Protein backbone atom coordinates (compact mmCIF):
# COMPACT_ATOMS: atom_id res chain seq x y z
CA UNK A 1 0.00 0.00 0.00
CA UNK A 2 1.38 3.14 0.30
CA UNK A 3 0.67 5.73 3.39
CA UNK A 4 -2.31 7.75 2.63
CA UNK A 5 -5.88 7.22 3.67
CA UNK A 6 -8.63 6.66 1.00
CA UNK A 7 -11.76 7.73 0.91
CA UNK A 8 -14.67 7.15 -1.57
CA UNK A 9 -14.92 9.32 -4.45
CA UNK A 10 -17.47 9.98 -6.68
CA UNK A 11 -17.81 12.90 -10.14
CA UNK A 12 -16.79 14.32 -11.84
CA UNK A 13 -19.70 16.31 -13.18
CA UNK A 14 -19.36 19.01 -15.86
CA UNK A 15 -16.84 19.80 -18.22
CA UNK A 16 -13.73 16.82 -19.89
CA UNK B 1 -8.99 26.58 -15.39
CA UNK B 2 -7.92 25.96 -12.27
CA UNK B 3 -8.02 22.37 -10.40
CA UNK B 4 -8.22 22.16 -6.99
CA UNK B 5 -9.02 19.26 -4.55
CA UNK B 6 -9.59 19.83 -0.89
CA UNK B 7 -9.08 15.97 0.58
CA UNK B 8 -11.42 14.42 3.07
CA UNK B 9 -12.61 15.88 6.10
CA UNK B 10 -15.14 15.19 9.07
CA UNK B 11 -17.89 16.66 7.58
CA UNK B 12 -19.22 20.24 6.58
CA UNK B 13 -19.95 23.32 8.31
CA UNK B 14 -20.62 25.83 5.73
CA UNK B 15 -21.06 26.51 1.69
CA UNK B 16 -20.19 29.57 0.27
CA UNK B 17 -20.39 29.72 -3.60
CA UNK B 18 -20.92 32.80 -5.76
CA UNK B 19 -23.04 32.46 -8.63
CA UNK B 20 -24.54 34.78 -11.89
CA UNK B 21 -28.36 34.40 -12.84
CA UNK B 22 -26.94 34.86 -17.08
CA UNK B 23 -23.65 32.44 -16.24
CA UNK B 24 -22.75 30.13 -14.49
CA UNK B 25 -21.37 29.22 -10.88
CA UNK B 26 -18.56 31.41 -10.17
CA UNK B 27 -16.21 30.67 -6.42
CA UNK B 28 -16.78 27.96 -4.00
CA UNK B 29 -15.33 27.44 -0.51
CA UNK B 30 -16.15 25.24 2.29
CA UNK B 31 -15.82 25.40 5.77
CA UNK B 32 -15.26 21.84 6.84
CA UNK B 33 -15.86 20.30 10.18
CA UNK B 34 -12.08 18.36 11.11
CA UNK B 35 -12.72 16.39 14.31
CA UNK B 36 -15.08 18.54 15.68
CA UNK B 37 -13.66 21.63 14.89
CA UNK B 38 -13.70 24.36 11.84
CA UNK B 39 -11.57 23.67 9.67
CA UNK B 40 -11.51 26.85 6.76
CA UNK B 41 -10.79 25.60 3.51
CA UNK B 42 -9.20 27.03 0.77
CA UNK B 43 -11.10 29.41 -1.23
CA UNK B 44 -11.41 28.45 -5.25
CA UNK B 45 -12.18 31.64 -7.10
CA UNK B 46 -12.73 32.18 -10.43
CA UNK B 47 -10.42 34.00 -12.85
CA UNK B 48 -12.93 37.01 -12.78
CA UNK B 49 -15.10 38.79 -10.30
CA UNK B 50 -18.58 40.23 -9.89
CA UNK B 51 -20.49 37.14 -8.75
CA UNK B 52 -23.11 37.00 -6.06
CA UNK B 53 -22.00 35.62 -2.76
CA UNK B 54 -24.21 33.41 -0.88
CA UNK B 55 -23.28 31.41 2.28
CA UNK B 56 -25.09 28.07 3.34
CA UNK B 57 -24.29 27.95 7.03
CA UNK B 58 -25.07 24.31 8.22
CA UNK B 59 -26.33 23.39 11.88
CA UNK B 60 -23.99 20.94 12.02
CA UNK B 61 -23.66 18.16 13.69
CA UNK B 62 -27.58 17.49 12.87
CA UNK B 63 -28.29 19.23 9.24
CA UNK B 64 -26.48 17.43 6.74
CA UNK B 65 -26.40 17.60 3.00
CA UNK B 66 -28.55 14.79 1.33
CA UNK B 67 -28.58 15.49 -2.50
CA UNK B 68 -26.22 17.84 -4.73
CA UNK B 69 -28.09 18.55 -7.72
CA UNK B 70 -27.57 20.79 -10.86
CA UNK B 71 -26.76 21.76 -14.06
CA UNK B 72 -23.81 21.30 -16.68
CA UNK B 73 -23.70 23.25 -20.22
CA UNK B 74 -22.37 25.72 -22.43
CA UNK B 75 -20.85 29.77 -21.46
CA UNK B 76 -18.85 31.08 -24.19
CA UNK B 77 -18.06 27.45 -25.52
CA UNK B 78 -17.25 25.99 -22.62
CA UNK B 79 -18.93 23.49 -20.50
CA UNK B 80 -19.40 24.50 -17.21
CA UNK B 81 -21.41 24.19 -14.19
CA UNK B 82 -24.16 26.30 -14.59
CA UNK B 83 -26.05 25.98 -11.73
CA UNK B 84 -26.63 24.16 -7.91
CA UNK B 85 -28.71 23.21 -5.37
CA UNK B 86 -27.92 21.76 -1.91
CA UNK B 87 -30.58 20.43 -0.32
CA UNK B 88 -29.75 18.60 3.68
CA UNK B 89 -32.28 16.18 6.21
CA UNK B 90 -33.66 20.12 6.69
CA UNK B 91 -33.51 22.39 4.05
CA UNK B 92 -33.00 23.06 0.35
CA UNK B 93 -30.69 25.61 -0.62
CA UNK B 94 -30.52 26.95 -4.71
CA UNK B 95 -31.28 26.91 -7.04
CA UNK B 96 -28.10 29.20 -7.57
CA UNK B 97 -27.46 30.00 -11.43
CA UNK B 98 -29.12 29.02 -14.50
CA UNK B 99 -30.81 25.60 -14.40
CA UNK B 100 -30.33 24.52 -18.21
CA UNK B 101 -27.98 21.94 -20.59
CA UNK B 102 -28.17 19.05 -18.79
CA UNK B 103 -29.17 17.99 -14.82
CA UNK B 104 -27.21 15.82 -12.82
CA UNK B 105 -27.96 14.52 -9.17
CA UNK B 106 -26.32 12.98 -6.30
CA UNK B 107 -28.59 12.12 -3.66
CA UNK B 108 -27.00 10.35 -0.28
CA UNK B 109 -29.54 6.96 1.46
CA UNK B 110 -26.64 6.55 3.92
CA UNK B 111 -23.01 8.68 4.60
CA UNK B 112 -21.44 11.93 4.11
CA UNK B 113 -20.06 14.46 1.47
CA UNK B 114 -16.96 15.17 3.84
CA UNK B 115 -15.15 17.10 0.93
CA UNK B 116 -14.83 18.48 -2.84
CA UNK B 117 -12.60 18.82 -5.43
CA UNK B 118 -12.43 20.18 -8.96
CA UNK B 119 -11.53 23.04 -11.57
CA UNK B 120 -12.86 26.48 -11.66
CA UNK B 121 -11.55 28.86 -14.86
CA UNK B 122 -13.62 31.76 -15.28
CA UNK B 123 -16.55 28.94 -14.21
CA UNK B 124 -16.78 26.38 -12.22
CA UNK B 125 -15.91 23.42 -14.86
CA UNK B 126 -16.50 20.76 -12.76
CA UNK B 127 -16.20 19.03 -9.49
CA UNK B 128 -16.00 15.44 -7.43
CA UNK B 129 -17.20 14.46 -4.15
CA UNK B 130 -15.55 12.46 -0.93
CA UNK B 131 -17.92 10.42 0.61
CA UNK B 132 -17.73 8.89 3.96
CA UNK B 133 -19.10 7.08 6.76
CA UNK C 1 -43.47 -1.64 -7.34
CA UNK C 2 -41.70 -4.97 -5.09
CA UNK C 3 -38.88 -3.49 -3.08
CA UNK C 4 -35.79 -5.41 -2.83
CA UNK C 5 -32.50 -4.71 -1.58
CA UNK C 6 -29.34 -7.13 -1.99
CA UNK C 7 -27.53 -5.33 0.60
CA UNK C 8 -23.69 -5.33 0.39
CA UNK C 9 -20.59 -7.32 -0.83
CA UNK C 10 -16.95 -7.64 -1.95
CA UNK C 11 -17.92 -6.65 -5.87
CA UNK C 12 -19.99 -7.31 -8.76
CA UNK C 13 -18.90 -10.57 -11.37
CA UNK C 14 -22.44 -9.86 -13.68
CA UNK C 15 -25.76 -7.72 -13.94
CA UNK C 16 -28.66 -9.54 -15.45
CA UNK C 17 -31.51 -7.16 -16.70
CA UNK C 18 -34.00 -7.12 -19.27
CA UNK C 19 -35.26 -3.97 -20.84
CA UNK C 20 -38.22 -2.74 -23.96
CA UNK C 21 -37.20 0.26 -26.04
CA UNK C 22 -40.49 0.87 -25.83
CA UNK C 23 -40.79 1.36 -22.02
CA UNK C 24 -38.46 1.05 -19.51
CA UNK C 25 -36.09 -1.62 -17.73
CA UNK C 26 -38.22 -4.94 -16.29
CA UNK C 27 -36.00 -7.53 -14.77
CA UNK C 28 -33.05 -6.78 -12.48
CA UNK C 29 -30.32 -9.49 -11.00
CA UNK C 30 -26.79 -9.63 -10.07
CA UNK C 31 -24.03 -12.00 -9.33
CA UNK C 32 -22.20 -10.64 -6.42
CA UNK C 33 -18.61 -11.37 -5.36
CA UNK C 34 -18.65 -12.29 -2.05
CA UNK C 35 -14.92 -12.50 -0.51
CA UNK C 36 -13.46 -14.38 -3.58
CA UNK C 37 -16.66 -16.50 -4.27
CA UNK C 38 -19.94 -15.23 -7.06
CA UNK C 39 -22.97 -14.69 -4.85
CA UNK C 40 -26.31 -15.42 -7.02
CA UNK C 41 -28.62 -12.40 -5.91
CA UNK C 42 -32.20 -12.68 -5.77
CA UNK C 43 -33.76 -12.10 -9.38
CA UNK C 44 -36.17 -9.47 -9.31
CA UNK C 45 -38.48 -9.73 -11.66
CA UNK C 46 -40.95 -7.44 -13.62
CA UNK C 47 -44.60 -7.86 -12.85
CA UNK C 48 -44.62 -8.60 -16.88
CA UNK C 49 -42.73 -10.40 -19.35
CA UNK C 50 -42.02 -9.41 -22.88
CA UNK C 51 -38.39 -8.03 -22.35
CA UNK C 52 -35.38 -8.19 -24.12
CA UNK C 53 -32.54 -10.22 -21.46
CA UNK C 54 -29.06 -8.62 -20.93
CA UNK C 55 -26.13 -10.06 -19.32
CA UNK C 56 -23.06 -7.75 -18.12
CA UNK C 57 -20.51 -10.61 -17.23
CA UNK C 58 -17.74 -8.68 -16.04
CA UNK C 59 -13.86 -10.27 -16.10
CA UNK C 60 -14.00 -10.11 -12.12
CA UNK C 61 -11.63 -8.56 -10.89
CA UNK C 62 -9.49 -6.98 -13.37
CA UNK C 63 -13.05 -5.22 -14.53
CA UNK C 64 -15.42 -2.87 -12.16
CA UNK C 65 -17.48 -0.41 -13.07
CA UNK C 66 -16.16 3.12 -13.43
CA UNK C 67 -19.45 4.85 -14.11
CA UNK C 68 -23.64 3.99 -14.23
CA UNK C 69 -26.00 6.47 -16.15
CA UNK C 70 -29.21 5.95 -17.40
CA UNK C 71 -32.43 7.96 -17.89
CA UNK C 72 -35.57 8.23 -15.63
CA UNK C 73 -38.89 9.34 -17.77
CA UNK C 74 -42.71 8.51 -17.61
CA UNK C 75 -43.93 5.43 -18.77
CA UNK C 76 -47.84 4.87 -18.36
CA UNK C 77 -47.82 7.25 -16.06
CA UNK C 78 -44.93 6.05 -13.90
CA UNK C 79 -41.61 7.03 -13.18
CA UNK C 80 -39.22 4.90 -14.12
CA UNK C 81 -35.74 3.72 -14.96
CA UNK C 82 -35.98 3.95 -18.91
CA UNK C 83 -32.39 3.24 -19.42
CA UNK C 84 -29.25 2.01 -18.33
CA UNK C 85 -25.25 1.88 -18.89
CA UNK C 86 -22.39 0.37 -17.05
CA UNK C 87 -18.65 1.97 -18.16
CA UNK C 88 -16.00 -0.19 -17.32
CA UNK C 89 -12.28 -0.11 -17.23
CA UNK C 90 -12.18 -2.09 -20.15
CA UNK C 91 -15.64 -1.71 -21.86
CA UNK C 92 -18.69 0.46 -22.16
CA UNK C 93 -22.46 -1.68 -21.86
CA UNK C 94 -25.47 -0.46 -23.17
CA UNK C 95 -27.77 1.39 -23.47
CA UNK C 96 -30.02 -0.52 -22.41
CA UNK C 97 -33.22 1.02 -23.23
CA UNK C 98 -34.58 4.08 -24.04
CA UNK C 99 -32.50 6.97 -23.85
CA UNK C 100 -34.86 9.29 -23.39
CA UNK C 101 -36.07 11.51 -20.46
CA UNK C 102 -34.13 13.16 -17.51
CA UNK C 103 -30.83 11.74 -17.21
CA UNK C 104 -28.67 11.18 -14.21
CA UNK C 105 -25.00 9.78 -13.74
CA UNK C 106 -22.81 8.06 -11.09
CA UNK C 107 -18.99 8.28 -12.10
CA UNK C 108 -16.98 6.99 -9.61
CA UNK C 109 -13.49 8.35 -9.28
CA UNK C 110 -12.56 6.30 -6.72
CA UNK C 111 -14.28 2.59 -4.89
CA UNK C 112 -16.52 0.20 -6.36
CA UNK C 113 -20.64 -0.39 -6.29
CA UNK C 114 -21.08 -4.08 -4.37
CA UNK C 115 -24.68 -3.48 -3.97
CA UNK C 116 -28.08 -2.52 -5.34
CA UNK C 117 -31.46 -1.86 -4.13
CA UNK C 118 -34.47 -0.93 -5.57
CA UNK C 119 -38.12 -1.49 -6.54
CA UNK C 120 -39.37 -3.01 -9.62
CA UNK C 121 -42.89 -3.24 -10.60
CA UNK C 122 -43.83 -3.50 -14.27
CA UNK C 123 -40.78 -1.42 -14.42
CA UNK C 124 -37.38 -0.99 -12.40
CA UNK C 125 -39.08 2.26 -10.11
CA UNK C 126 -35.85 3.04 -8.79
CA UNK C 127 -32.59 2.21 -7.25
CA UNK C 128 -29.50 2.94 -5.46
CA UNK C 129 -25.84 1.62 -4.97
CA UNK C 130 -24.23 0.94 -2.22
CA UNK C 131 -20.64 1.84 -2.24
CA UNK C 132 -17.12 1.18 -0.68
CA UNK C 133 -13.34 0.93 -0.87
CA UNK D 1 -25.44 -1.97 16.62
CA UNK D 2 -24.02 -5.16 15.50
CA UNK D 3 -24.39 -4.27 11.94
CA UNK D 4 -21.74 -3.17 9.36
CA UNK D 5 -22.93 -0.26 7.78
CA UNK D 6 -21.73 0.88 3.92
CA UNK D 7 -22.43 4.57 1.96
CA UNK D 8 -25.25 4.40 -0.36
CA UNK D 9 -25.69 6.52 -3.16
CA UNK D 10 -29.24 7.34 -4.86
CA UNK D 11 -32.37 6.68 -5.45
CA UNK D 12 -32.55 7.61 -8.65
CA UNK D 13 -36.13 6.93 -10.26
CA UNK D 14 -39.34 7.31 -8.65
CA UNK D 15 -40.66 8.89 -5.10
CA UNK E 1 -30.63 8.24 11.31
CA UNK E 2 -26.69 9.73 10.96
CA UNK E 3 -25.11 12.54 12.12
CA UNK E 4 -23.16 15.06 10.10
CA UNK E 5 -19.83 13.88 11.58
CA UNK E 6 -18.02 10.74 10.13
CA UNK E 7 -16.87 8.05 11.77
CA UNK E 8 -13.90 5.89 11.98
CA UNK E 9 -12.52 2.85 13.65
CA UNK E 10 -10.84 3.26 16.96
CA UNK E 11 -8.87 0.10 18.37
CA UNK E 12 -7.66 0.31 22.09
CA UNK E 13 -7.06 1.22 24.80
CA UNK E 14 -3.85 -0.19 26.35
CA UNK E 15 -2.88 0.84 30.00
CA UNK E 16 -4.63 1.94 32.69
CA UNK E 17 -8.62 1.03 32.32
CA UNK F 1 -1.64 -25.30 9.33
CA UNK F 2 -4.17 -24.85 6.64
CA UNK F 3 -4.70 -20.95 5.69
CA UNK F 4 -8.02 -19.83 6.30
CA UNK F 5 -9.87 -16.49 5.40
CA UNK F 6 -13.55 -16.05 6.32
CA UNK F 7 -13.49 -12.53 4.40
CA UNK F 8 -15.80 -9.90 5.28
CA UNK F 9 -19.75 -9.90 6.34
CA UNK F 10 -22.34 -7.13 8.27
CA UNK F 11 -21.26 -8.77 11.69
CA UNK F 12 -21.61 -12.15 13.62
CA UNK F 13 -24.34 -13.96 14.76
CA UNK F 14 -22.35 -16.76 16.66
CA UNK F 15 -18.94 -18.58 17.27
CA UNK F 16 -18.36 -22.32 17.34
CA UNK F 17 -15.25 -23.22 18.54
CA UNK F 18 -13.80 -26.08 20.45
CA UNK F 19 -10.87 -26.73 23.02
CA UNK F 20 -8.92 -29.05 25.09
CA UNK F 21 -7.57 -27.54 28.61
CA UNK F 22 -4.96 -30.48 28.24
CA UNK F 23 -3.74 -28.18 25.10
CA UNK F 24 -5.31 -25.47 23.01
CA UNK F 25 -8.04 -24.19 20.77
CA UNK F 26 -9.06 -26.47 17.75
CA UNK F 27 -12.06 -25.79 15.49
CA UNK F 28 -13.23 -22.52 14.83
CA UNK F 29 -16.53 -21.65 12.56
CA UNK F 30 -18.70 -18.64 12.73
CA UNK F 31 -22.32 -18.29 11.71
CA UNK F 32 -22.25 -14.51 10.30
CA UNK F 33 -24.63 -11.78 10.05
CA UNK F 34 -24.88 -11.19 5.69
CA UNK F 35 -27.08 -7.92 5.00
CA UNK F 36 -29.29 -9.62 8.26
CA UNK F 37 -29.77 -12.88 7.14
CA UNK F 38 -27.36 -15.30 8.61
CA UNK F 39 -24.56 -17.08 6.94
CA UNK F 40 -23.05 -20.38 7.75
CA UNK F 41 -19.57 -19.85 7.53
CA UNK F 42 -16.44 -22.54 6.69
CA UNK F 43 -15.99 -25.00 9.70
CA UNK F 44 -11.92 -24.76 10.04
CA UNK F 45 -11.03 -27.95 11.73
CA UNK F 46 -8.01 -29.10 13.60
CA UNK F 47 -6.48 -32.18 12.09
CA UNK F 48 -7.03 -33.93 15.35
CA UNK F 49 -10.14 -34.48 17.27
CA UNK F 50 -11.23 -34.89 20.75
CA UNK F 51 -12.15 -31.05 21.39
CA UNK F 52 -15.27 -30.32 23.04
CA UNK F 53 -17.45 -27.73 21.34
CA UNK F 54 -18.48 -24.53 22.38
CA UNK F 55 -21.45 -22.35 20.72
CA UNK F 56 -21.70 -19.03 21.60
CA UNK F 57 -24.97 -17.74 20.70
CA UNK F 58 -24.84 -13.93 20.49
CA UNK F 59 -28.18 -12.10 20.15
CA UNK F 60 -27.26 -10.25 17.56
CA UNK F 61 -27.86 -7.36 16.13
CA UNK F 62 -27.97 -6.01 20.03
CA UNK F 63 -24.94 -7.88 21.01
CA UNK F 64 -21.83 -7.62 19.72
CA UNK F 65 -17.82 -8.24 20.37
CA UNK F 66 -15.79 -5.68 22.22
CA UNK F 67 -12.59 -7.25 22.64
CA UNK F 68 -11.00 -10.57 21.88
CA UNK F 69 -8.43 -11.77 24.25
CA UNK F 70 -6.31 -14.58 24.97
CA UNK F 71 -3.25 -16.30 25.19
CA UNK F 72 -0.28 -18.08 23.32
CA UNK F 73 2.04 -20.88 24.60
CA UNK F 74 4.07 -23.98 23.28
CA UNK F 75 2.00 -26.97 22.98
CA UNK F 76 4.22 -30.35 22.21
CA UNK F 77 6.58 -27.99 20.15
CA UNK F 78 3.63 -25.92 18.64
CA UNK F 79 3.23 -22.19 19.20
CA UNK F 80 -0.43 -21.98 19.07
CA UNK F 81 -3.52 -20.54 20.93
CA UNK F 82 -4.41 -21.98 23.76
CA UNK F 83 -6.61 -19.97 25.23
CA UNK F 84 -9.84 -17.30 23.76
CA UNK F 85 -11.97 -15.28 25.46
CA UNK F 86 -14.89 -12.69 24.10
CA UNK F 87 -16.29 -9.89 26.02
CA UNK F 88 -18.92 -8.73 24.00
CA UNK F 89 -21.22 -5.69 25.26
CA UNK F 90 -23.38 -7.67 27.52
CA UNK F 91 -21.78 -10.49 28.98
CA UNK F 92 -17.70 -12.25 28.98
CA UNK F 93 -17.73 -16.03 27.42
CA UNK F 94 -14.89 -17.39 28.73
CA UNK F 95 -11.52 -18.20 29.13
CA UNK F 96 -12.21 -21.50 26.78
CA UNK F 97 -8.56 -23.55 26.83
CA UNK F 98 -5.39 -22.95 28.97
CA UNK F 99 -5.04 -19.53 30.41
CA UNK F 100 -1.19 -19.88 30.22
CA UNK F 101 1.62 -18.05 28.29
CA UNK F 102 1.76 -14.75 26.38
CA UNK F 103 -1.48 -12.74 26.61
CA UNK F 104 -2.83 -10.86 23.76
CA UNK F 105 -6.21 -8.28 23.41
CA UNK F 106 -7.77 -6.41 21.06
CA UNK F 107 -10.47 -3.84 22.31
CA UNK F 108 -12.30 -1.86 20.11
CA UNK F 109 -13.70 1.52 20.98
CA UNK F 110 -15.51 1.50 17.51
CA UNK F 111 -16.27 -0.61 15.07
CA UNK F 112 -17.57 -4.19 14.57
CA UNK F 113 -15.60 -7.48 14.15
CA UNK F 114 -17.14 -9.03 10.49
CA UNK F 115 -14.50 -11.48 9.87
CA UNK F 116 -11.47 -13.76 10.87
CA UNK F 117 -9.19 -15.42 9.06
CA UNK F 118 -5.87 -17.49 10.30
CA UNK F 119 -4.33 -20.93 10.15
CA UNK F 120 -5.51 -24.12 12.11
CA UNK F 121 -3.41 -27.47 12.25
CA UNK F 122 -3.38 -29.56 15.54
CA UNK F 123 -4.31 -26.57 17.07
CA UNK F 124 -5.22 -22.62 15.99
CA UNK F 125 -1.92 -21.02 15.13
CA UNK F 126 -2.88 -18.12 14.88
CA UNK F 127 -5.89 -15.66 13.84
CA UNK F 128 -6.63 -11.79 12.48
CA UNK F 129 -9.66 -9.55 12.42
CA UNK F 130 -11.44 -7.90 9.53
CA UNK F 131 -12.63 -4.57 11.23
CA UNK F 132 -15.76 -2.44 9.94
CA UNK F 133 -18.09 0.48 11.15
CA UNK G 1 -8.93 -3.60 -8.24
CA UNK G 2 -12.53 -4.80 -8.48
CA UNK G 3 -12.46 -6.19 -4.85
CA UNK G 4 -13.54 -4.46 -1.99
CA UNK G 5 -11.32 -4.15 0.96
CA UNK G 6 -11.52 -3.95 4.56
CA UNK G 7 -9.36 -2.85 7.56
CA UNK G 8 -7.49 -6.29 9.25
CA UNK G 9 -5.52 -6.26 11.96
CA UNK G 10 -3.62 -9.39 13.21
CA UNK G 11 -2.48 -11.97 13.40
CA UNK G 12 -2.65 -12.69 16.94
CA UNK G 13 -1.16 -16.04 18.22
CA UNK G 14 2.48 -16.69 16.64
CA UNK H 1 -3.64 11.88 33.60
CA UNK H 2 -4.38 14.85 31.28
CA UNK H 3 -6.60 12.85 28.50
CA UNK H 4 -6.20 13.85 24.60
CA UNK H 5 -7.56 13.08 21.48
CA UNK H 6 -6.15 14.31 17.97
CA UNK H 7 -8.89 12.32 16.17
CA UNK H 8 -8.36 11.14 12.45
CA UNK H 9 -6.92 12.51 9.41
CA UNK H 10 -4.82 10.86 6.30
CA UNK H 11 -1.65 9.48 7.44
CA UNK H 12 1.18 9.46 9.74
CA UNK H 13 4.93 12.09 9.27
CA UNK H 14 6.55 11.99 12.65
CA UNK H 15 5.84 10.84 16.26
CA UNK H 16 8.07 12.97 18.43
CA UNK H 17 8.01 11.06 21.99
CA UNK H 18 10.12 11.19 24.84
CA UNK H 19 10.60 7.98 27.74
CA UNK H 20 12.70 7.28 30.42
CA UNK H 21 14.90 4.21 30.84
CA UNK H 22 13.78 3.15 33.99
CA UNK H 23 9.87 3.93 34.08
CA UNK H 24 7.96 4.73 30.92
CA UNK H 25 6.53 6.74 28.31
CA UNK H 26 6.67 10.21 28.74
CA UNK H 27 5.25 13.13 26.33
CA UNK H 28 3.62 11.95 23.23
CA UNK H 29 3.55 14.52 19.82
CA UNK H 30 2.78 13.45 15.81
CA UNK H 31 3.14 15.16 12.79
CA UNK H 32 0.27 13.88 10.74
CA UNK H 33 -0.46 14.10 7.27
CA UNK H 34 -4.04 15.95 6.33
CA UNK H 35 -4.75 15.85 2.57
CA UNK H 36 -1.26 16.31 1.78
CA UNK H 37 -0.37 18.91 4.20
CA UNK H 38 1.44 18.14 7.33
CA UNK H 39 -0.16 18.80 10.11
CA UNK H 40 1.17 19.47 13.61
CA UNK H 41 -0.25 17.37 16.60
CA UNK H 42 -0.35 19.22 20.03
CA UNK H 43 2.29 17.64 22.12
CA UNK H 44 1.07 16.02 25.12
CA UNK H 45 3.17 16.55 28.04
CA UNK H 46 4.11 14.82 31.07
CA UNK H 47 3.58 16.57 34.49
CA UNK H 48 7.24 15.38 35.11
CA UNK H 49 10.54 16.40 33.48
CA UNK H 50 13.71 13.86 32.98
CA UNK H 51 12.53 12.61 29.60
CA UNK H 52 14.65 11.25 26.74
CA UNK H 53 13.27 12.80 23.59
CA UNK H 54 13.49 10.72 20.03
CA UNK H 55 12.07 11.56 16.44
CA UNK H 56 10.75 9.09 14.85
CA UNK H 57 10.56 10.92 10.96
CA UNK H 58 8.52 8.55 8.91
CA UNK H 59 9.43 8.65 4.91
CA UNK H 60 5.62 9.32 3.85
CA UNK H 61 3.71 8.36 2.18
CA UNK H 62 6.18 5.16 1.27
CA UNK H 63 7.14 4.10 4.82
CA UNK H 64 3.84 3.71 7.06
CA UNK H 65 3.31 1.43 10.31
CA UNK H 66 2.45 -1.87 10.39
CA UNK H 67 2.60 -2.73 13.98
CA UNK H 68 2.13 -0.54 17.37
CA UNK H 69 3.62 -2.95 20.06
CA UNK H 70 5.13 -2.34 23.60
CA UNK H 71 4.02 -2.99 27.47
CA UNK H 72 1.97 -1.91 30.61
CA UNK H 73 2.60 -2.17 34.07
CA UNK H 74 3.01 -0.52 37.48
CA UNK H 75 5.60 2.66 37.49
CA UNK H 76 4.59 4.46 40.85
CA UNK H 77 1.66 2.30 41.73
CA UNK H 78 -0.10 3.32 38.39
CA UNK H 79 -0.97 1.25 34.87
CA UNK H 80 0.90 2.94 32.56
CA UNK H 81 2.73 2.24 29.10
CA UNK H 82 5.72 0.90 30.06
CA UNK H 83 7.35 1.03 26.54
CA UNK H 84 6.42 1.41 22.80
CA UNK H 85 8.02 -0.20 19.41
CA UNK H 86 6.68 1.02 16.06
CA UNK H 87 7.61 -0.66 13.25
CA UNK H 88 6.92 0.43 9.56
CA UNK H 89 7.55 -1.25 6.12
CA UNK H 90 11.04 -0.18 6.17
CA UNK H 91 12.43 -0.39 9.73
CA UNK H 92 11.28 -0.48 13.56
CA UNK H 93 11.71 2.00 15.69
CA UNK H 94 12.44 1.13 19.57
CA UNK H 95 11.95 -0.07 22.05
CA UNK H 96 11.66 3.40 23.70
CA UNK H 97 10.90 3.23 27.35
CA UNK H 98 10.84 -0.35 29.37
CA UNK H 99 10.36 -3.78 28.25
CA UNK H 100 8.08 -5.12 31.31
CA UNK H 101 5.09 -5.83 32.65
CA UNK H 102 2.42 -6.82 30.56
CA UNK H 103 3.22 -7.22 26.25
CA UNK H 104 0.20 -5.68 23.46
CA UNK H 105 0.58 -5.67 20.07
CA UNK H 106 -1.46 -4.21 17.22
CA UNK H 107 0.18 -5.45 13.79
CA UNK H 108 -1.89 -4.51 10.81
CA UNK H 109 -2.23 -6.59 7.62
CA UNK H 110 -4.62 -3.91 6.06
CA UNK H 111 -4.98 -0.72 6.95
CA UNK H 112 -3.32 2.73 8.34
CA UNK H 113 -3.25 4.45 11.71
CA UNK H 114 -4.38 7.72 11.67
CA UNK H 115 -4.75 9.03 14.47
CA UNK H 116 -4.12 8.70 18.40
CA UNK H 117 -5.87 9.74 21.66
CA UNK H 118 -4.95 8.30 25.55
CA UNK H 119 -3.65 10.35 28.86
CA UNK H 120 -1.02 11.48 29.79
CA UNK H 121 0.16 12.08 33.59
CA UNK H 122 3.77 11.86 34.98
CA UNK H 123 3.53 8.82 31.73
CA UNK H 124 1.53 7.65 28.86
CA UNK H 125 -1.49 6.09 31.62
CA UNK H 126 -3.42 4.68 28.25
CA UNK H 127 -3.35 4.78 24.39
CA UNK H 128 -5.90 3.85 21.66
CA UNK H 129 -5.71 4.46 17.17
CA UNK H 130 -8.24 5.72 14.85
CA UNK H 131 -7.60 3.06 11.95
CA UNK H 132 -8.84 3.67 8.38
CA UNK H 133 -7.91 2.19 4.87
O1 LIG I 1 -16.07 34.67 -22.38
N1 LIG I 1 -14.73 34.72 -22.49
O2 LIG I 1 -14.01 35.80 -23.24
C1 LIG I 1 -14.00 33.83 -21.82
C2 LIG I 1 -12.65 34.13 -21.57
C3 LIG I 1 -11.85 33.23 -20.87
C4 LIG I 1 -12.39 32.03 -20.40
O3 LIG I 1 -11.54 31.19 -19.71
C5 LIG I 1 -11.88 29.75 -19.65
O4 LIG I 1 -12.83 29.48 -18.49
C6 LIG I 1 -13.34 28.20 -18.88
C7 LIG I 1 -14.66 27.98 -18.13
O5 LIG I 1 -14.48 28.14 -16.75
C8 LIG I 1 -12.26 27.06 -18.71
O6 LIG I 1 -11.71 26.93 -17.39
C9 LIG I 1 -11.07 27.37 -19.67
O7 LIG I 1 -9.99 26.53 -19.29
C10 LIG I 1 -10.63 28.83 -19.47
O8 LIG I 1 -9.55 29.14 -20.37
C11 LIG I 1 -13.76 31.73 -20.63
C12 LIG I 1 -14.57 32.64 -21.35
O1 LIG J 1 -51.10 1.09 -16.88
N1 LIG J 1 -50.56 -0.29 -16.66
O2 LIG J 1 -50.59 -1.48 -17.75
C1 LIG J 1 -49.97 -0.55 -15.50
C2 LIG J 1 -50.69 -1.12 -14.45
C3 LIG J 1 -50.04 -1.40 -13.24
C4 LIG J 1 -48.69 -1.06 -13.11
O3 LIG J 1 -48.06 -1.34 -11.92
C5 LIG J 1 -47.29 -0.35 -11.43
O4 LIG J 1 -45.93 -0.58 -11.89
C6 LIG J 1 -45.42 0.69 -11.71
C7 LIG J 1 -44.24 0.91 -12.66
O5 LIG J 1 -43.21 -0.07 -12.50
C8 LIG J 1 -45.18 1.01 -10.25
O6 LIG J 1 -44.32 0.03 -9.62
C9 LIG J 1 -46.58 0.86 -9.59
O7 LIG J 1 -46.40 0.95 -8.17
C10 LIG J 1 -47.21 -0.45 -9.94
O8 LIG J 1 -48.56 -0.59 -9.32
C11 LIG J 1 -47.98 -0.48 -14.18
C12 LIG J 1 -48.62 -0.22 -15.39
O1 LIG K 1 -0.28 12.47 38.48
C1 LIG K 1 -0.71 11.13 38.09
O2 LIG K 1 0.06 10.52 36.95
C2 LIG K 1 -0.41 9.15 36.84
C3 LIG K 1 0.51 8.22 36.03
O3 LIG K 1 0.84 8.75 34.74
C4 LIG K 1 -1.96 9.12 36.42
O4 LIG K 1 -2.16 9.91 35.27
C5 LIG K 1 -2.83 9.83 37.54
O5 LIG K 1 -4.20 10.01 37.11
C6 LIG K 1 -2.24 11.22 37.83
O6 LIG K 1 -2.97 11.84 38.92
Amino acid sequence: QSGISQTVIVGPWGAK
Amino acid sequence: GKAFDDGAFTGIREINLSYNKETAIGDFQVVYDLNGSPYVGQNHKSFITGFTPVKISLDFPSEYIMEVSGYTGNVSGYVVVRSLTFKTNKKTYGPYGVTSGTPFNLPIENGLIVGFKGSIGYWLDYFSMYLSL
